[PDB]
């Protein structure tokens, strides 16, 4: 059975770079293969049709390559908006699987950076820092460290704990 | 090369269903030579083939609510040779009682024929006859029955599910719907070139030409010619119930046209929609007259 | 042309359910349609498909338990679920067929398998940089607005993180205006210097 494997799972950028993904199969497709992207928090959105074809909607930066065995989605240029997570299908038969979604983001440098409420006194101690980069560690509890913002230049953390 | 428009945005062409038991009926009707019927008139001045071919053209499986998918026979598998010509007859037995070939029966209503003719043939990757290579002149009725289109233009097939270049493919079919493409008024001219363009892609359209026809009930008798100067359209417009051909136009062909495929239609209904159509008769035209004018000749031998 | 979902909320392990996908612009039987599911916090993954003509495909993970058909009266598309269980937990979206398979898209609609009552939230004050802390509520998601939608810039909202009682906070650098659909709740808080 026909099996797609995107490639890279977790995508690095800078501000000067050619998007480049990959998405290998074990047989033959035709050329019905079908490039989408997700921006995080929305429904995703078609890129390219065929793996070479430009949907009208898209511009034409994004531009397809050809299909050997292996399918490469260039893109002429990196820019800030450009960060999502790009998803493979094969619509050439029955099972139109998909695969995993690539994380995109902007280049930048290294920087760095709540006692409980009176009705509950449970008590839940929290802790705020903001705006780094990259994805810094940091005063029982459940830590949530946030994904880096849309932005990818700045973002928070914030944990928990319970006593 | 002329602009045809765009072509199919969707990415897999509907499912065909093929069958011959219940698609080979027996309706024999000889042809009779003193009948006035596919007598070309001579061209200007004022003073030939019998059983033949039948082609039938059905609605698709339908539930209750939701129609199925299309039902066509093998009319494209097989391929013809174009050699002199042909003689084309159409609304033979309407106005009269017929199967809805999916016990039911109903009224015989008239369909319009779309036509293929190329010179080199062959077949698909998938190794069933069918395809046309390089040039290659297509009349497609539209409009539901009140327009005609002729375009000569390349075709390439396409490599979506159940289209010529891709995976479970069982034929190329037209189709279209009661409800939304045929309305009183509102009538939808390119409807058969959409589901012509699902598909096949028009590459290098040299020529496209429209024609208006009115709407009607009448038997009709049809033929095309080539010569040195071009195509040759042979009918209405001069006479309508004699069934005598008259030409209206020209076409720039100018390849030697050798084969000739014909288009498998369906409508889009449910049951309760469900209307029987009328079979469309091909005949030879072998090369082997009473005036009164118009003529209405006996076979020699 | 536009898709719109529904049919989503909190169900007990072994029950059906049911969601349905209306359509407007168009028509449902002139081109095939695709159900996707996506599990929260996981990759994109395909339920169903249905062609014009009636043929539909289903994955194996899925398959003897989830149904897909479409209704041409009322232009809808319908998934139906039955033997649910806690991994069939996800927002599910119906697209239409386009350039490519999932050309149009859908809006999304939220399932969860379980069999925890469910219960509104219990915000908390601000601790002053503030925000309101949310606090054992079932099912997800709430919804966290500050200044009845007149600040929109520096609010960083956490997704809720699991008694399996859900939790999260919205720090902001002022009203907290919190709405839970399924409790059908709305918390509006103070916050103090």
């Amino acid at each position: 059975e026909i099996v797609l494997t995107q490639s890279p799972s977790s995508l690095s950028a800078s501000v000067g770079d050619r998007v480049t993904i990959t998405c290998r199969a074990s047989q033959g497709i035709r050329n019905n293969l079908a490039w989408y992207q997700q921006k995080p928090g929305q429904v995703p959105e078609l890129l390219i049709y065929g793996a070479s074809n430009l949907k009208p909607g898209v511009p034409s930066r994004f531009s397809g390559s050809a299909s050997g065995t292996d399918f490469t989605l260039t893109i002429s240029s990196m820019q800030p908006e450009d960060v999502a997570t790009y998803y493979c299908q094969k619509y050439d038969s029955a099972p139109l699987t998909f695969g995993g979604g690539t994380k995109l983001e902007i280049k930048r440098t290294v920087a760095a950076p709540f006692p409980p409420s009176d009705e509950q006194l449970t008590a839940s101690v929290v802790c705020l820092l903001n705006n780094f980069y990259p994805r810094a560690k940091v005063w029982n509890s459940q830590e949530s460290v946030t994904e880096q913002d849309s932005k990818d230049s700045t973002y928070s953390l914030s944990s928990t704990l319970t006593l | 090369y002329v602009d045809v428009g765009p072509d199919s945005v969707k990415s897999a062409c509907i499912e065909v269903d093929i069958q011959q038991t219940f698609f080979d009926k027996t309706w024999p009707r000889p042809i009779d030579v003193s009948k006035a019927d596919g007598i070309i008139y001579p061209q200007g001045r004022t003073y030939f083939p019998d059983h033949g071919d039948m082609y039938v053209y059905s609605a698709g499986h339908a539930t209750g609510t939701t129609p199925q998918k299309l039902f066509v026979a093998n009319y494209s598998q097989d391929v013809k040779q174009f050699a002199n010509g042909f003689v084309v007859r159409i609304g033979a037995a309407a106005n009269s009682t017929g199967t809805v070939i999916i016990s039911t029966s109903a009224t015989i209503r008239k369909i319009y024929p779309a036509f293929m003719l190329g010179s080199s043939v062959g077949n698909f990757s998938d190794g069933k006859m069918g395809r046309f290579f390089n040039h290659t002149l297509v009349l497609l009725p539209d409009g539901c029955g009140t327009l005609l289109r002729a375009f000569y233009c390349i075709l390439e097939p396409r490599s979506g599910n159940h289209c010529p270049a891709g995976n479970s493919y069982t034929s190329f079919a037209t189709y279209h719907t009661p409800a939304t493409d045929c309305s009183d008024g509102n009538y939808n001219r390119n409807a058969s070139l959409n589901s012509f363009k699902e598909y096949f892609n028009l590459r290098n359209c040299t020529f496209m030409y429209t024609y208006n026809i009115t709407e009607d009930e009448i038997l009709e008798w049809f033929g095309i010619t080539q010569t040195a100067q071009g195509v040759h359209l042979f009918s209405r417009y001069v006479d309508l119930y004699g069934g005598n051909m008259f030409q209206f136009a020209t076409l720039p062909v100018y390849d030697t046209i050798k084969y000739y495929s014909i288009i498998p239609h369906s409508i889009r209904s449910i049951q309760s929609d469900r209307k029987a159509w009328a079979a469309f008769y091909v005949y030879k035209l072998q090369p082997l007259l009473d005036f009164s004018g118009y003529i209405r000749a006996i076979d020699c031998g | 042309v536009q898709l719109v979902e529904s049919g989503g909320g909190l169900i007990q392990p072994g029950g059906s359910l049911r969601l349905s996908c209306a359509a407007s612009g168009f028509t449902v039987i002139d081109y095939y349609m695709t159900w996707v599911r996506q599990a929260p916090g996981k990759g994109l993954e395909w339920v169903s498909v249905i062609y014009a003509g009636g043929s539909t495909y289903y994955a194996d993970s899925v398959k003897g338990r989830f149904t897909v058909s479409r209704d041409y009266s009322r232009n809808t598309l319908y998934l139906q679920m039955n033997s649910l269980k806690a991994e069939d937990t996800a927002v599910y979206y119906c697209t239409r067929d386009y350039l490519a398979a999932g050309g149009l898209w859908g809006q999304g609609a939220l399932v969860t398998v379980s069999s925890a009552s469910t219960k509104g939230p219990s915000v908390f004050p601000l601790a002053p940089a503030l925000g309101c802390l949310v606090k054992d509520y079932f099912p997800e998601p709430v919804t966290v607005s500050w200044n009845s939608g007149a600040l929109t810039s520096g609010v960083h909202t956490f997704p809720a993180v699991l008694s399996g009682l859900y939790s999260l906070s919205s720090v902001v650098t002022y009203i907290c205006n919190v709405n839970h659909k399924p409790s059908n709740t709305k918390v509006d808080k103070k916050v103090e210097p």
